[PDB]
Parts: structure tokens; C-alpha cells; sequence
């Protein structure tokens, strides 16, 4: 089992917190959902190859230019999150996020992955948004999100029904072994 | 970690933490407000057993067995001795605020209804002066700590078995050199995270509001003075690429 490190970057409201814990539990807390991740290693066998892969968090470091750096040194995967009910965080990805990865990981492969799919078709949420005149992120804006920053690729899931989160995580794990 | 605070700290929240028979007797705005006042104090548990691990195994243990250049165990671990009494010194008071809460005849039944006066303590005064040292020079360090593990590892055979040999355990799984390390420098940011949603819940006694907005404003001037106090040392680095900076 080789060890790889995974850190995942984005906005506060991205959903990365929540994101980490339910992959970590492979469950979403029925009793109390957690306010903060310290790290985890993960056991994941992808495609035959057995790997621990350590998962970090960046939620609390988003003020703080100086300390944040600090989460990235010998990462091997980038989680790059949005949410999919804020097309706000969609536009911080490109000239914020993307920027700042490249610099302090150059060459380490990025995901962008499209937290909330569950609220997409949620009338509550589209309600919410139209007045501020937008709408939920649709599957074409993300694709060519991840297509413009250069992603390895693009993947969406919902911590809260756990739809997707495996894939995610086994994705990065992939992307974590290549050249 | 104690088995006494590890055991009064092994359940998933304080409503699992509780005899179902007192957790009945609360509203539900004081189950989630001591919902995450227990898991700050948790993770605080965590943090000190971190930096004891830092101190005794990995520290110490390079000290006893190895033989390494002088001023090479200072710059693997700066400042954990100062970070791990400000910490176990921070630790102690949350735990006696949950002791004098307890219910006669009970070693688990409690509510802290007055955290806000503790964290003004912490983040104020001599003690953040402290802490706003401490982590100053500590994240200032960071990169040349994680530079200079991977150098003895690579190259000492010997101090390579040492971490084979005392990181091998299941319970050490997350915690490496440069695992405690991060873990270290991310607990700071973790405080105002905590702080604003034990302030969500804290909105029944009006002074108690008031003490957590104040202990929020503290832990983010604390955090906005050490990341401007922050330059990445570089060993071999020289004065012009400093000043030329
Ligand atoms: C011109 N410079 C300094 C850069 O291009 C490097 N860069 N890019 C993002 C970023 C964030 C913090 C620190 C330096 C960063």
C-alpha cells in the first residue's frame, strides 16, 4: 500500500467539510454532523492497486493567504469544490482557486468536483436563487469549467444521499498514481 | 490521552455522551449547543495528544535512541514545548469547566452554560500573546521542519527504522512526523468555526451572546496577527533572496 495525500480546496459554502466526513464514515451522520475534519486515512483499492490516501481539509484557512500554503506541500490530488446550489462558488474556481493551486502544486492533477447535486432540482433552492436572477449549476457549466482550468476531469455527488462520493475519492486515487 | 478524558470523550456528541434519562430533560437549542462545545473540547483532547506524540515518541525518542547532529531534533519539532503547554494549559480549564458542571453522583451527566468568559481568557491578555508568538515562529518553520525530515529519512538508516518502528502501530495511522506537523498548524483555524456555532446556540442568555461575539472577534484578530507574521525560513537561503523578498 503506497501513501498518496489528497487536499481539497474551495469556497466555505462548497459543501468540502461535509464532503470529507461522509467519505470517511461512509455515512452521513444521523446524530451530529460534524463542524470541523482533522485528516483521515483512507484504505482504497482502485483498479487492483491498494493505496492509504490521507485526506485534508482547507475550511478556516480561506482568510489567511500566509497560513494556507501550509496545507499543500507534497499533495498528490487536488478536490477542487463548488457547490452546485451557488453558482458563485463555480465563479471563484478560475482566477481564485485554480491560480493558487497551480502556483504551490505545480503539475498535481485537479478534479473539479460539483457538491449538492441533490439540490439541482430542489424547488426550495430555485426559488432561492431566481431572486438573485440565477440558477441552479447545470452538468454543461461545470464540464466546461473543469475543461477551461485544465481539470483531470469533472465529477459530481451529494454528500447527503452518498451518491457519487465513492467514485470521487476512488477518481482521485487514480489520478493520485499517474506519471 | 488519559483513559479517564478518553473515555468521557469516546462517544460521537454529547447527547450520546449523556445518560438518555438527563438528555431528555433539555430543550433542543441546548442539546446542539452542547452538541459542539463537546466536540471543541474533543478535538482540543485530540490537539494535546497530537503534541504529546510530537514531545514523547517522535522528540524524545530521537533524543534516547539516535545520534544526530545538534540543533537537527529543535528544527524537526520547533516550539513544541511552548505549543504544548499553552494547549494542555488551555485543555485543563475546559476540562474543569465540564468537572464542576457534573451532577452529583455522576461522572458523564453535565451542561456548560458559560463558555464565553473561558475563551475571552484564552484569546486575551498574556495568553494570546503567547500563542500569537508561538505560532508566529512555529508556521514561520514549517516548511524547513518537512524539508529536513525528508533529508534524515532518505539518507539515515537508522533514523529511517526509528519511524518505521514507532509509527507501525494502528493508532498511529494519521499521525507521522509531517501528518502532526499540519495537524498542528490547522488547529488554530478550526477555533472560529466552532466559536460562531456554539454562538448559533448560545442565543438564551443574552451576557453569554455577548461573550461569544466578543470570543470570535479575539480568535480572528489572534489569527490575522500570525499570518502576517508569518515568512517561510529556508535553510541555505541567502540574505539577498531575503531582502529582495
Ligand atoms: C506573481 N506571483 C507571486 C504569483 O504568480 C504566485 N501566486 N499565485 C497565486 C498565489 C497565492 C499566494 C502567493 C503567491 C501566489
Amino acid at each position: 500500500a503506497i501513501r498518496k495525500k489528497l487536499v481539497i480546496v474551495g469556497d466555505g459554502a462548497c459543501g468540502k467539510t461535509c464532503l470529507l466526513i461522509v467519505f470517511s464514515k461512509d455515512q452521513f451522520p444521523e446524530v451530529y454532523v460534524p463542524t470541523v475534519f482533522e485528516n483521515y486515512v483512507a484504505d482504497i483499492e482502485v483498479d487492483g492497486k491498494q493505496v492509504e490516501l490521507a485526506l485534508w481539509d482547507t475550511a478556516g484557512q480561506e482568510d489567511y493567504d500566509r497560513l494556507r500554503p501550509l496545507s499543500y506541500p507534497d499533495t498528490d490530488v487536488i478536490l477542487m469544490c463548488f457547490s452546485i446550489d451557488s453558482p458563485d462558488s463555480l465563479e471563484n474556481i478560475p482566477e481564485k482557486w485554480t491560480p493558487e493551486v497551480k502556483h504551490f502544486c505545480p503539475n498535481v492533477p485537479i478534479i473539479l468536483v460539483g457538491n449538492k447535486k441533490d439540490l439541482r432540482n430542489d424547488e426550495h433552492t430555485r426559488r432561492e436563487l431566481a431572486k438573485m436572477k440565477q440558477e441552479p449549476v447545470k452538468p454543461e457549466e461545470g464540464r466546461d469549467m473543469a475543461n477551461r482550468i485544465g481539470a483531470f476531469g469533472y465529477m459530481e455527488c451529494s454528500a447527503k444521499t452518498k451518491d457519487g462520493v465513492r467514485e470521487v475519492f476512488e477518481m482521485a486515487t487514480r489520478a493520485a498514481l499517474q506519471a | 490521552s488519559m483513559e479517564m478524558d478518553e473515555k468521557d470523550f469516546a462517544a460521537d456528541s454529547w447527547s450520546l455522551a449523556v445518560d438518555s434519562s438527563f438528555l431528555q430533560q433539555h430543550k433542543k437549542e441546548v442539546m446542539k449547543q452542547q452538541d459542539v462545545i463537546y466536540e471543541l473540547i474533543q478535538t482540543e483532547l485530540h490537539h494535546v495528544r497530537t503534541l504529546k506524540i510530537m514531545t514523547r515518541l517522535f522528540r524524545t525518542g530521537m533524543l534516547e535512541e539516535l545520534h544526530l547532529e545538534p540543533g537537527v531534533v529543535q528544527g524537526l519539532f520547533p516550539c513544541v514545548d511552548e505549543l504544548s503547554d499553552i494547549h494542555t494549559r488551555f485543555l485543563s480549564q475546559l476540562l474543569e469547566r465540564r468537572r464542576q458542571a457534573l451532577c452529583p453522583g455522576s461522572t458523564r451527566n453535565f451542561v456548560i452554560h458559560r463558555l464565553g468568559d473561558l475563551l475571552i481568557s484564552q484569546f486575551s491578555g498574556p495568553s494570546a500573546e503567547q500563542m500569537c508568538k508561538t505560532y508566529s515562529e512555529f508556521c514561520s518553520r514549517h516548511s524547513k521542519a518537512l524539508k529536513l525530515y525528508k533529508e534524515l529519512y532518505a539518507r539515515d538508516k537508522r533514523f529511517q527504522q526509528f519511524i518505521r518502528k514507532v509509527t507501525r502501530p494502528a493508532v498511529l495511522k494519521r499521525h507521522g512526523v509531517q501528518e502532526c506537523i499540519l495537524l498542528v498548524t490547522q488547529r488554530i483555524t478550526k477555533y472560529p468555526l466552532l466559536i460562531s456555532r456554539i454562538l448559533q446556540h448560545s442565543h438564551g442568555i443574552e451576557e453569554e451572546r455577548q461573550d461569544l461575539t466578543t470570543a470570535l472577534g479575539l480568535v480572528k484578530e489572534l489569527l490575522s496577527n500570525v499570518d502576517e507574521g508569518i515568512y517561510q525560513l529556508e535553510k541555505g537561503a541567502r540574505l539577498q533572496e531575503i531582502y529582495n523578498r
